[PDB]
């Protein structure tokens, strides 16, 4: 099976850029489609974006252009950068395969002064 | 964007009774509607794809029906480990969006 794992900070300050890594094992990111999804502490789910097999990225307009998704095929990893974070960005960040079967364990990121 | 509305937001049921959970879309999404179960501090778990598609490993008591703008997740004879949150998600148009969820509680 595919395994996905997010890594990155647990705590960031307002206006910092939040940068996360998703490490994928057991399937290649140069085929299929790969996603970032977050769960707010009140349980609301938001689809942030995804990157296609050829590197084409799609972003939720809710993110008002603060989001970048990139990849490093040589390590089977992809990345999320989210600029100018505020307390509204406290959430659990998941990477997932775009079919929805395989998700990371999620990483909780808290934004605080 | 497509707005998914889930009603009711809370349903309390007694174990062994059946339930129907509603997800309505603001515009037509064909069959491109998926259902997830959500329990504490875990990733969402996929239950049903493409409105009615059953998937390996998910108990047979879960099924989905509907099309267009009106969808239902049915759980036949609810079990206590089914209590928790349920979300629908459309993939018909970007951005993909989730309903606000229905919490299933023990009556």
């Amino acid at each position: 099976d595919v395994q996905l794992q997010e890594s990155g900070p647990s705590l960031v300050k307002p206006s910092q850029t939040l940068s996360l890594t998703c490490s994928v094992t057991g399937d290649s990111i140069t085929s299929d489609y790969w996603s970032w999804i977050r769960k707010f502490p009140g349980n609301r789910l938001e689809y942030m974006g995804y990157v296609s097999y050829s590197g084409s990225t799609y972003y939720n307009p809710s993110l008002k252009s603060r989001i970048s998704i990139t990849r490093d095929t040589s390590k089977n990893q992809y990345y999320l950068d989210l600029n100018s974070v505020t307390t509204e960005d406290t959430a659990t960040y998941y990477c997932a395969n775009w079919d929805g079967d395989y998700w990371g364990q999620g990483t909780l990121v808290t934004v605080s002064a | 964007d497509i707005v998914l509305t889930q009603s009711p937001a809370t349903l309390s049921v007694t174990p062994g009774n059946s339930v129907s959970l509603s997800c309505r879309a603001s515009q037509s999404i064909g069959n491109n509607l998926h259902w997830y179960q959500q329990k504490s501090h875990e990733s969402p778990r996929l239950l049903i794809k493409y409105a009615s598609q059953s998937i390996s490993g998910i108990p047979s008591r879960f099924s989905g029906s509907g099309s267009g703008t009106d969808f239902t997740l049915s759980i036949n004879s609810v079990e206590t480990e089914d209590f928790g949150m349920y979300f629908c998600q459309q993939s018909n148009s970007w951005p993909y969006t989730f309903g606000g969820g229905t919490k299933l509680e023990i009556k």
